[PDB]
RNA sequence: UUGACCUCAAAUCAGGUAGGAAUACCCGCUGAACUUAAGCAUAUCAAUAAGCGGAGGAAAAGAAACCAACCGGGAUUGCCUUAGUAACGGCGAGUGAAGCGGCAAAAGCUCAAAUUUGAAAUCUGGCGUCUUCGACGUCCGAGUUGUAAUUUGAAGAAGGCAACUUUGUAGCUGGUCCUUGUCUAUGUUCCUUGGAACAGGACGUCAUAGAGGGUGAGAAUCCCGUGUGGCGAGGAUCCCAGUUAUUUGUAAAGUGCUUUCGACGAGUCGAGUUGUUUGGGAAUGCAGCUCUAAGUGGGUGGUAAAUUCCAUCUAAAGCUAAAUAUUGGCGAGAGACCGAUAGCGAACAAGUACAGUGAUGGAAAGAUGAAAAGAACUUUGAAAAGAGAGUGAAAAAGUACGUGAAAUUGUUGAAAGGGAAGGGCAUUUGAUCAGACAUGGGCCAGCAUCAGUUUUA
RNA sequence: AGGAUUGCGACUUUUGUCAAGGAUGCUGGCGUAAUGGUUAAAUGCCGCCCGUCUUGAAACACGGACCAAGGAGUCUAACGUCUAUGCGAGUGUUUGGGUGUAAAACCCGUACGCGUAAUGAAAGUGAACGUAGGUGAGGGCCCGCAAGGGUGCAUCAUCGACCGAUCCUGAUGUCUUCGGAUGGAUUUGAGUAAGAGCAUAGCUGUUGGGACCCGAAAGAUGGUGAACUAUGCCUGAAUA
RNA sequence: GAAAGACUAAUCGAACCAUCUAGUAGCUGGUUCCUGCCGAAGUUUCCCUCAGGAUAGCAGAAGCUCGUAUCAGUUUUAUG
RNA sequence: GAAGCCUAGGCUGUAAAGCUGGGUAGAACGGCCUCUAGUGCAGAUCUUGGUGGUAGUAGCAAAUAUUCAAAUGAGAACUUUGAAGACUGAAGUGGGGAAAGGUUCCACGUCAACAGCAGUUGGACGUGGGUUAGUCGAUCCUAAGAGAUGGGGAAGCUCC
RNA sequence: GAAACCACAGCCAAGGGAACGGGCUUGGCAGAAUCAGCGGGGAAAGAAGACCCUGUUGAGCUUGACUCUAGUUUGACAUU
RNA sequence: AAACUUUCAACAACGGAUCUCUUGGUUCUCGCAUCGAUGAAGAACGCAGCGAAUUGCGAUAUGUAUUGUGAAUUGCAGAUUUUCGUGAAUCAUCAAAUCUUUGAACGCACAUUGCGCCCUCUGGUAUUCCAGGGGGCAUGCCUGUUUGAGCGUCAUU
């Protein structure tokens, strides 16, 4: 630490945490970027969003890969397809994952991913 | 309720004291905010002296009258004696004080001196257009300290003439005394019964 | 804070009603009217001799008294005995009163300054200031006190050119200015001898700042205070020659048993 | 008969303005007692709490009718000293300032009382036009029972003589000061443990970044940040810098000499008397009532008078930043502070549920797991549930949920019990338990001769 | 008991020996639940229920059904004796300024407090006849083979000297009423006589504060109630 | 108040609600861990003093100057 | 496998206490040199919370009174229908209102708690439905009273 | 399906003792578990005695106790 | 001999201490000055697809417009396709509007959703009666404007 505008205290940072505005969690929620990727646009990390493509690198789970179905902002989490639990009674649910553990693979893009990727300092759409 | 073989105290602790206490907390904090606040004055005003130039003045009681000491203004005599309006000072960094007069051709002289100093080693930028800056000098009790008026010669001559300095001053507190009843017996005796003699 | 228990406005009962007096609850209709208060035994009272700011936090001393302590840690720099025994891994070390050249004084990355204290003699020391870091026992946990870890190395200078930037994101180091340099870095935890890694213009310096027999001292009205004792060595005084020679012959010190 | 002036009215006349809230700090009025004196009445608590009126980010105070007796200081405010001192007090208990000295911060000024009298020179509103926090022109009104210019005691004015050194008003860009947005390093390589590496071991990388937090267990290197420095946007604008229009001027200011004058606040000052207050003592200030001035005059000089001198200021009208305060409000940092009977009354839908006619009174209540994967299906039962099964690392985690102590209860096992049990010293029996005979294949006694202390023939 | 030897002795022709400054020698059984340890019961003798106020409690004196957590000489402003530390006729950086890796650490100095002089109500005056004086005791050192002599700090007793107040005395001089020389006195001081204090910290004790913890009958300020009940007024109703 | 010190929201020889207020008490009750060494007093004088304080006495702690001293809750001879 | 908790296991210290085996449980915590305090409980008719003996005991007795079958239901001394006995006896256990309560009225579902026995019933619980005015009331007038304005008090809250 | 109460409990005589023991001392004695009654004991429960004295603690009422006071009345000065 | 009573241990009850945790408290420091007749603080009654409370808002009612970010919200539904966009959202931001009935509270009252008066447009045949839509009517004080009152008083017929 060194500037007098930032509170090295755990009671603060625990509370901004937890009581975060919902655009404030796109930024927290963040995944890297696979080493065939990072070498295309020259970026570690991104924030993951709806419809990507993505693998499992960390946990039980680790070794699949599948599509993303919805980012969800408010338990801090991100449903992805194909990791579920078969119930007793023969019913799927979602498994939900922290996006850290989670690696990009093939990047959805749109105007402003684009643009987004312009503005970091990095090459290519 | 007292009795050992202490000493008896005074402690004036039967009002609500608990309520007006006061923790001087603040003395590092404030500190800092005062040096802020003298960086800050300097940056605004920019070349010239946070202090206006005081002059040098002797002080009171027999206790202090051995010492001299940093007055408030210059007076009206020693501002016209240098060679300047009381009006112009105002606005080049020298103080004055209306009130303050002169008794004394030591003190006269000392501050005319001082104002000749301060007007020479000083300089003035125009109204106009060109402004040479020469950085800025903060206090001016610095380039422009207080000495000590010296009254003395160090190895001297040993003139005796028996007068007896002891004797002197009860001779001479005496007079005090007495002159007050030595009037007014002169004003009987030798006045009002034989002028009419 | 203060009005911590006199909130609530209450009255004893008294004697005739079998009960104890210590002040009671007003007549409402909950589960709380008839409960006590105010007494420092009763659950939501006052506490006994509750605390106050204006207690005696910050304490004076002799400004005398101060540079006689600094100056007998700085003696305590060098002397293997006191370093080894207040920890330090000084087992390298090609002797100790370590001086450095100034160039050490104009280093401006951390890859430099790690790579010197390789070469010197340390590292080691650096090394057991990170096999340490663990957690508290106490309750500092929750209050910003999270992690523990040993003191490092002292490194002294005159100059700066760049030395506190390179040496600050370095686990163990501390660092400080001849100038200064107080108690708390030299003996801390109040333990004499920490492993101090002088520079050259530093070291120098020490004889215009304290001062010797010809040399002054800077400091207004102060000069080195002196021992009781001349040589700390009396084994040597009491063996000599001049005062084993005067006296009687011992008594084999232990003696027989006797009248048993 | 008509038109003015002076006082007083009316209107849903044109246009404005005042109330309540909050109250930590600030300016006044009003005003207690418990208590202390070992009783109690003056005193003390206290010029304090409650009650009433009024302000602002600060308020109040402030340019001497001052402090001094020195070789004199020089508006106010605060801090350190003065000092627990000089004085006060059933001289008991107790109370109690200020001058000088060293610092923080320093800034000074405006009316009335004179004739513009060769030109009410001044100002509100109406109507019109512009570059609209305003400016220009025009028409009624205000006002000579006094609105501008000119002067304020430090002076100053009216004349004469004499040399002249100075000047001014808009916007545009940039910096500066705020509110902000975005960008800027390095491993998720191998092996053991596990439900899960954020653990342990081996090998690296970045560091002006090894603060803090997040993620299935102690993460600089997984994520947000942190550090270092860039790059935008949107306000404030005179504080500075640099420019461009202008266009002020024959008008405004300053200074040397000499002559004549030199306006200064009234039911006030000051005196007596009553009540109150102060350290202020033949009376410190304030208020009511009666008496009531002056022109070298009046005030003060901490003992009442009369008499004579000296030193000091100029009252009875007014404005003003800074250093100083702050348990309230809006925004940021920290801690040798508490850790759910603590800490605010309140970590939870708390001034909530509930009590009182009413003023008011006023609680309890945090924790399954990494993830609900919150127990499908069989079988007994009218059902609740039970036995199985199944989920999970664990159900000795089942939403009466982390750990689950004691009082207190049920079952099984062992022991004893003729008006209670429960203890201490010493054995016996029953149960149970530590402790160096392992290398090649200590525990328990008996007799003999001695030493120390005794006893008995 | 003790744990190399050392001493006093005895018996010895001698070497040596010994009951002489605290036990060695020889033998057997078992080597583990046998000896010991805790625990429960039985038997002998002994044992009233704690805490508290009191001359005196098992008490027919008070509190205590049982368990868990909470629960009572604290902090401060002036201080006294003793103790440690630093400097020492001085001592005290921290109101404030300078700096800084930022409430820290480090540096700076005018003042000012206490101390270096007292005594008087005040006006005021203001501490060496003599080796800073004698007498009695005094540790230590010096001279001596000793007996004894010399030198004697601290301190204790004791008679003197000096400064202040008090009461007399009153010289040369002199604004003729000021001035106070010198000499004295059963008086008198928290005085002088080769200076000791100042600052920080600690236990104990003191006084103000809620003042180790809980406990009154009261007093004062400002507010809310006549739906019960007391009484009057206005308007209605009820009584074989 | 046709009078009992009656009634005045279960409260009356002076209601209830908050605050000053942790009102004051010479009076009652309580006052939290071990071993080791020393070890009392209820008496004298003064007090709107007699259930309470001051003052001496008894007790502990810290010690200082010295090292067989001119001492003893005692006896004897002489003498009041 | 840290802390905590349980243990007729063991070892050390005169003791305050400490160390350690077995079980339970699942994230932090110790020794030695110093600093510092809201630092040790059996008592206070102590404070808050929980649990005993007493005890399956005291008791659940005033308003004259119940009985027989049938149905529904797992279950009927107590619910619904029938039959028989009874009482209040029109100053009433009848029919309507005032104050006061506020959905308790009414239908369908349904019994974990409440109805000091029980429960299929309920003023309980869950989900809905329900109050229609020119003429009935309020609104309008005045009563004992209350209360602005013009005025005069009071430092003022406000008083007459 | 409760409450009061409860140190621990529940057999007597005499002794001594804080002068009237259910526990100490000396004798008498002494047999599981229990149900109706009853009022001899448990100095049985109820309430920090209201009678009495003490406190340098209070309050209600009375009066030629001590010191005050609203109201009223007399005089002076102002309104004049 | 059992039951019963008392002490201990293992398992099971009762109850929530102990231990570890913590989006809350408490103290200290630093910065800034912003309520209201343009209708405040407070109060009532309403509003969500399914809400009782809390959190937001006022018949434009868990919000509308404006700007920024760039795809959610999520207990269950349901869309809208807006998903290379003049755009998802209980997001952040906030400068234009709406703002029921009240309250200093203002036409007079107010244990009442009581009772009036003026201007204006539209209906029923209407300057006068009935209803509907819109705009207004408090008190003290100041500056001016227009009507006035008094032998208070001046000049002119």
């Amino acid at each position: 630490k060194q500037s007098l505008d930032v509170s090295s205290d755990r009671r603060k940072a625990r509370k901004a945490y937890f009581t975060a505005p919902s655009s404030e969690r796109r930024v927290l929620l963040s995944a890297p970027l696979s080493k065939e990727l990072r070498e295309q646009y020259n970026i570690k990390a991104l924030p993951i969003r709806k419809e990507d493509e993505v693998l499992v690198v960390r946990g039980s789970k680790k070794g699949q890969e599948g599509k993303v179905s919805s980012v969800y902002r408010l338990k801090f989490a991100v449903q992805v397809d194909k990791l579920t639990k078969e119930k007793s009674n023969g019913a799927s649910v979602p498994t939900n994952i922290h996006p850290s553990k989670v690696v990009i693979t093939k990047l959805h893009l749109d105007k402003d991913r684009k643009a987004l990727i312009q503005r970091k300092g990095g090459k290519l759409e | 309720a007292i009795s050992k073989n202490l000493p008896i105290l005074k402690n004036h602790f039967r009002k609500h004291w608990q309520e007006r206490v006061k923790v001087h907390f603040d003395q590092a904090g404030k500190k800092v905010s005062r040096r802020h606040a003298r960086a800050s004055k300097a940056a605004k005003i920019a070349p010239r002296p946070l202090d206006l130039l005081r002059p040098v003045v002797r002080a009171p009681t027999v206790k202090y009258n051995r010492k001299v000491r940093a007055g408030r203004g210059f007076t009206l005599a020693e501002i016209k004696a240098a060679g300047l309006t009381p009006a112009y000072a105002r606005t080049i960094g020298i103080a004055v004080d209306h009130r303050r007069q002169n008794r004394n051709q030591e003190i006269l002289d000392l501050n005319i001196q001082r104002l000749k100093e301060y007007q020479s080693k000083i300089i003035v930028f125009p109204r106009k257009g060109k402004a040479p800056e020469a950085e800025q000098t903060l206090s001016a009790a610095a380039s422009f300290p207080i000495v000590q008026p010296v009254t003395d010669s160090e190895t001297r001559a040993v003139e005796d003439n028996g007068e007896s300095a002891y004797r002197t001053l009860r001779l001479a507190r005496s007079d005090k005394r007495y002159k007050g009843i030595r009037e007014k017996r002169a004003k009987d005796k030798a006045e009002a019964e034989a002028e009419k003699k | 804070s203060e009005k911590a228990g006199h909130q609530t406005s209450a009255e004893s009962w008294g004697t005739g009603r079998a009960v104890a007096r210590i002040p009671r609850v007003g007549g409402g209709g909950t589960h709380r009217s008839g409960q006590a208060a105010f007494g420092n035994m009763c659950r939501g009272g006052r506490m006994f001799a509750p605390t106050k700011t204006w207690r005696k936090w910050n304490v004076k001393v002799n400004q005398n008294e101060k540079r006689y302590a600094t100056a007998s840690a700085i003696a305590a720099s060098a002397v293997p005995s006191l370093v080894l025994a207040r920890g330090h891994r000084v087992e390298k070390v090609p002797s100790i009163p370590l001086v450095v050249s100034d160039d050490l004084q104009s280093i401006q990355k951390t890859k430099e300054a790690v790579a010197a204290l390789k070469a010197v003699g340390a590292h080691s020391d650096v090394i057991k200031v990170v096999k340490s870091k663990k957690l508290r026992a106490g309750k500092g946990k929750y209050r910003n006190r999270r992690f523990t870890q040993r003191r490092g190395p002292l490194v002294v200078y005159s100059e700066d050119n760049g030395v506190v930037k390179a040496f600050r994101n370095v686990p163990g180091v501390e660092t400080a200015n001849v100038a200064s340099l107080g108690l708390l870095q030299l003996a801390p935890g109040a333990h004499l001898g920490r492993f101090v890694i002088w520079t050259q213009s530093a070291f120098s310096k020490l004889d215009q700042i304290w001062g010797s027999e010809t040399v002054a001292s800077v400091k207004a009205g102060y000069a080195l205070p002196s021992n009781i004792i001349s040589t700390s060595d009396v084994t040597r005084i009491i063996n000599s020659t001049e005062i084993q020679s005067v006296l009687r012959a011992a008594g084999q010190a232990t003696q027989k048993r006797t009248h048993v």
